[PDB]
């Protein structure tokens, strides 16, 4: 039910985990909302009638209607998220035989220079002007190989002679992993006028994938939410470069309202 | 005696005792006050100075040099204890003895000099930031924490491969800033242009400073430099334990002086 | 599951020095330091190391001893003592640093023999990379068995566990890390070079990398002199190993009545007859510059320089310059180079260069990429090196466009702000600059303006405090004197100085001066507004006109000299002397 001893680990566990899909499952029908026009049904044929693959989901609606569920949303992002996408996957292909699910409406808004390690590996929204924005890059992948004559995996190699035995072999790829199968990579800073004057603008680099990519323009100030996590970069080891993984963006009308 | 020598550690000892008291160019004992007040616990002297005194004695120190320079700090130790015999010093003095054997024909230098106290002027080519070699190293079991340590494991570590409270495989792994180091610096130091003869081709040596002695020559400097020579073999393959019959040679400096 | 005894005991004793330690008020002050530190963004708490000693010697010893054993214990203390006392957030990193060591070793002293033990050491940053995130705690899963390892610390290096976590299964190659789960620090490398006090002539710095981490990550600038307090470790390199002082804390390098205090009884006295002496500018003038004939204004105005005016920032935070800056334009010879080389000399935080110089730097902070890292970094320039000092830069008219603009951007700003590759700071620098420069064709033509005269931009030249004019004159008893300066010095190899007062003196003087913050009368007010008046009213013809800049150079020069006599406060005498200072750099045209 609730009350474990980790969040992560508490959803985790198959027996919670499949309880709070039923549970989300169950409210992708309950919640008709005080208007009665069941919302959800509402919002799966409009994704449908385009098929966008991109649902809209309220914050305050979940808290209020779950409460506890919604509290465990920001420790636990990804495994809820992903219980919320093959949720609404499932519905989808019962209705109309992946669904991307994008929450928003978070309640606490915190500023580029108000988020810290305490924020590391978590949902949370923030409001930002755009700065730079590439291309569609199509991947990132961390190539491991095992040493040719030698116990020893070469350390990860991004992608898009061994430190012991120095074996000349080609060496063969022990493991290969794919992040951001088709992703944006964009930058946000403080919004002009919240800059302490002499203080530099904060930045953050934010990754769109495969949903969203393409959605924001350089010079637009959105409000972004997303998970603020650490994660391999294009760079002996590859770096580590704290970003945000978008979930949900928005734009602010006229710029000043 | 020690094995293969003409050698005894005791008479040894008290000739080198004999030549810093009964000499005349005393200067020892004056540089013995000297360092009370300075403290720096490093006796250098001219081996010219015992070659005078005693011929027996500088060609003893020359021939092996690894096992002589220790009798003469113990004796210089307990010189230190009788004259200012209440002092405090981190570590005993040291002696580092210089200017013996000016064989500075570097390219004339024969297999015969391995192993023994030669001086070279030259002039220094490169240096290398103080490297930290290991000489007690700690480990830690993965899996229960048993602490553990090798020491002095000539030159290489000896992996345990197994625990010794737990007893699990090997999980034992290395600690690098709870074990101990010591310094050595490497140097690349072209023999002097004028003193070679024909000079087709300048010779090149490779030096070693260890524990102390680092950084004392910046690049460029032209200095002699009095030291052990030393052979030591290259492995074919870091992997495999097989040697080149040909070694590789080098210098254990033991004295710097700046000219 | 090891227990070490003496870190379980310096933690227990620790936890009991938080806890029951207080200051003279008899309350615990640690405690409310750590209430402050509930904040956010504060993350590391000071502890003061006499204070712990105090409280147990034999604990402050083991720590010296061990601090890098023991440091992580020392963490969870801290974790536990904040948890449990106030609504803390549960789970946010938190770290102790240490300062009031006495013993302050130097970086030639940094030995092996000193890995993993408590130390501070003094340096200047030359160089800072970006912060980057780095896995302290590593959490994998073995591939083949699935199982979660935890807590698999890596030593500053992509270190995967050994071998698999179940003893049935042996993949000990497909570990797969566990991003989430893993745990982070922010680690920012920095270099490190042996401040010019404790460098020995002709030797070269050393070099030493330094990790910043919490609190400390963006405390330390490039260009900037600060102090360390850390532990000396080593780091595995493509079983090589090289050294890395992990620093803890971060401070600046080292009050009128404080230094009055601290100054001994015979230099204080010594001072306090300087600051009675009257007219002592002309005789620290000659003092200072010796080896030199004539150009009495050149060597005031560089000493007025040296001493500097009171800097002030306006309540809408607009910063308006106090100290001044200067420039000599002379023909060949003439003895700029020797005023600079004098200064520079004379004056600690002084900073010789040239305009010829081809540093990356070049003269100011840049942005470099590694040799070896290839991640761009902001490496420090020679003016940023001269932070709160002075600059002599000489062959000024020969500087690149590149240079020119950043320099006369730090001249306006009093600060850089280098953007580029993605990297972005704003570097202090607020450094009086003393220029050399020689004419356009190398001698001056007397009947053109100034700007004729000079290759430097009209906002450079603006922005310059003092222009002084060095012209080869042909009369023949100034080279007489020249060569009897010249010949006496050769000849008698010293004595030949007449030094009114030590070099010593003279810096501890100005140490002192530097204390006072002169303020203005309204009769001095009044005065500065009349000098004014006749100088706009002067208007003229002149090489370069008169501009409210040059007023506020007035004031400035009003400023020093008051700090000259050390008097609080601006008296008439000090702006007439000013005045007239100013009036005479200007040069007419002689057409
Ligand atoms: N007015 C002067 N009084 C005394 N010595 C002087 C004077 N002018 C020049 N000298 C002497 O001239 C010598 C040579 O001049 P120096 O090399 O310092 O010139 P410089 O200012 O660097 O010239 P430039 O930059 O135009 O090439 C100096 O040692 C200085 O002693
Ligand atoms: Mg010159
Ligand atoms: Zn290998
Ligand atoms: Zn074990
Ligand atoms: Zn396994």
């Amino acid at each position: 039910d609730l009350k474990g001893h980790s969040v992560r680990e508490w959803v985790s566990m198959a027996g919670p985990r499949l309880e709070i899909h039923h549970r989300f499952k169950n409210f992708l029908r309950t919640h008709v909302d005080s208007h009665g026009h069941n919302v959800f049904k509402e919002r799966i044929s409009d994704m449908c009638k385009e098929n966008r693959e991109s649902l809209v989901v309220n914050y305050e609606d979940l808290a209020a209607r779950e409460h506890v569920l919604a509290y465990f949303l920001p420790e636990a992002p990804a495994e809820l998220l992903q219980i919320f996408d093959e949720a609404a996957l499932e519905v989808v292909l019962a209705m109309y035989p992946h669904i991307h699910v994008r929450i928003s409406h978070l309640p606490l808004v915190e500023e580029l220079r108000s988020l810290r390690q305490l924020h590391l590996n978590q949902l949370i929204r923030t409001s930002g002007v755009v700065t730079s924005c590439t291309g569609v890059l199509p991947q990132l992948s961390m190539v491991k190989y095992n040493c040719n004559k030698c116990n020893f995996v070469l350390g990860p190699f991004c992608q898009s002679s061994c430190p012991e035995c120095q074996s000349a072999g080609p060496f063969e790829v022990n493991m290969e992993e794919t992040i951001y199968q088709n992703y944006q990579r964009i930058r946000i800073q403080e919004s002009p006028g919240k800059v302490a004057a002499g203080r530099l603008p904060r930045s953050k680099d934010a990754i769109l994938l495969a949903d969203l990519v393409d959605s924001c323009k350089p010079g637009d100030e959105i409000e972004l939410t997303g998970i603020y996590h650490n994660n391999y970069d294009g760079s002996g080891f590859p770096v580590f470069a704290t970003v945000i993984l978008a979930n949900h963006v928005a734009k602010k009308d006229n710029k000043v309202a | 005696v020690i094995w293969g020598t003409d050698v005894n550690v005791a008479a040894c000892k008290e000739n080198f005792q004999r030549f810093l008291q009964r000499f005349i160019d005393p200067l020892y004992m004056q540089r013995l006050g000297e360092i009370n007040v300075i403290g720096e616990p490093f006796l250098n002297v001219n081996c010219e100075h015992i070659k005078s005194f005693d011929k027996n004695l500088y060609r003893q120190l020359i021939s092996y040099p690894q096992e002589v320079i220790p009798t003469f700090d113990m004796a210089v130790n307990e010189i230190f204890f009788d004259r200012y015999p209440d002092s405090i010093l981190e570590h005993q003095i040291q002696v580092r003895p210089f200017n013996a054997l000016k064989t500075k024909n570097m390219r004339n230098l024969n297999p015969e000099d391995i192993d023994q106290l030669i001086t070279i002027s030259g002039m220094v080519i490169r240096t290398s930031q103080l490297i930290p070699e290991m000489q007690e190293a700690f480990f830690q079991c993965q899996v229960c924490a048993h602490t553990t340590r090798v020491e002095m494991d000539r030159g290489r570590i000896a992996e345990p491969s197994v625990c010794g409270r737990c007893h699990t495989t090997h999980s034992m792994a290395l600690i690098h800033n709870r074990s101990l180091f010591s310094d050595k610096q490497m140097i690349k130091l072209q023999e002097s242009p004028e003193d070679m003869p024909a000079g087709q081709t300048p010779h090149t040596v490779i030096l070693f400073a260890h524990n102390d002695l680092v950084d004392k020559v910046q690049p460029g400097d032209r200095v002699n430099v009095t030291g052990i020579y030393r052979a030591v073999p290259i492995r074919v393959n870091p992997r495999v334990s097989n040697v080149k019959s040909v070694y590789k040679t080098h210098i254990d400096v033991i004295h710097y002086r700046k000219t | 599951e090891v227990r070490d005894e003496v870190a379980e005991k310096c933690q227990k004793l620790f936890l009991d020095f938080l806890e029951e330690f207080q200051s003279s008020d008899g309350e615990i002050k640690y405690l409310q330091l750590a209430e402050e530190l509930i904040r956010p963004e504060r993350n590391t708490l000071v502890v003061s190391f006499v204070d712990l000693e105090q409280f147990n010697q034999q604990l402050s010893t083991t720590i010296q001893e061990e601090f890098y054993r023991v440091y992580p214990y020392l963490c969870r203390a801290l974790k536990t003592f904040v948890k449990d006392r106030k609504e803390i957030p549960l789970a946010k990193d938190f770290y102790v640093a240490f300062q009031d060591l006495p013993t302050r070793h130097k970086i030639r002293e940094l030995t092996s023999s000193r890995i993993g033990l408590l130390t501070r050491i003094s340096g200047q940053v030359v160089r800072t990379h970006p912060v980057h995130p780095e896995l302290v705690s590593g959490t994998f899963l073995c591939l083949d068995c699935q199982t979660v390892i935890r807590d698999v610390e890596q030593q500053f290096k992509y270190t995967q566990p050994n071998i698999c976590r179940n003893p049935v299964c042996a993949n000990r190659r497909r570990f797969l890390l566990d991003t989430n789960k893993s745990r982070f620090v922010d680690f920012q490398k920095v270099r490190i070079q042996e401040t010019q006090a404790e460098l020995p002539r002709g030797s070269i710095p050393r070099s030493l990398e330094v990790i910043l981490r919490a609190e400390a990550v963006e405390s330390a600038q490039a260009g900037d002199k600060c102090d360390f307090t850390g532990t000396l470790i080593v780091v595995p390199d493509v079983l090589s190993y090289r050294l890395v002082f992990l620093a803890c804390c971060v401070a600046p390098t080292n009050t009128a009545e404080s230094i009055k205090n601290q100054m001994t009884v015979k230099e204080w006295e010594k001072v306090f007859e300087m600051s009675q002496d009257k007219n002592l500018y002309h005789n620290l003038c000659t003092s200072l510059f010796p080896t030199i004939h004539g150009n009495d204004e050149v060597k005031r105005g560089v000493l007025l320089m040296l001493f500097g005016g009171v800097p002030k920032t306006t309540g809408e935070g607009t910063s308006l310059r106090g100290d001044i800056n200067v420039c000599i334009v002379g023909d060949p010879s003439t003895a700029k180079s020797q005023f600079l080389k004098h200064v520079e000399e004379f004056s600690p935080r002084a900073v010789y260069t040239s305009g010829k110089a081809s540093s990356a730097a070049g003269l100011t902070a840049a942005v470099v990429r590694d040799e070896e890292s290839h991640e761009f970094v902001i490496e420090a320039g020679a003016l940023m090196l001269a932070d709160n000092g002075v600059c002599c830069i000489d062959e000024f008219d020969k500087m690149d466009v590149r240079d020119q603009v950043a320099i006369h951007e730090a001249m306006e700003q009093q600060t850089i702000s280098i953007t580029k590759a993605g990297v972005k700071a704003t570097l202090n620098a607020r450094t009086s600059i003393l220029a050399a420069a020689n004419p356009i064709s190398g001698h001056y033509d007397r009947s053109k303006s100034l700007k004729q005269n000079i290759n430097l931009s009209a906002p450079i030249m603006s922005r310059f405090d003092l222009f002084f004019i060095l012209v080869d004159e042909c009369n023949e008893v100034t080279d007489y004197a020249i060569a009897r300066r010249i010949v006496d010095l050769h000849s008698r190899i010293e004595e030949s100085i007449d030094r009114v007062y030590s070099l010593d003196d003279i810096r501890r003087y100005l140490l002192f001066a530097r204390q006072f913050k002169p303020k203005i009368s309204k009769e001095s007010e009044d005065f500065i507004v009349e000098q004014y008046k006749h100088l706009r009213q002067r208007d003229g013809k002149s090489s370069w006109r008169i501009t409210v800049r040059q007023l506020e150079s007035m004031i400035r020069l009003s400023e020093a000299m008051a700090r000259m006599h050390c008097c609080d406060e601006v008296q008439p005498k000090h702006v007439k002397e000013a005045f007239r200072l100013l009036n005479k750099s200007i040069i007419r045209v002689e057409t």
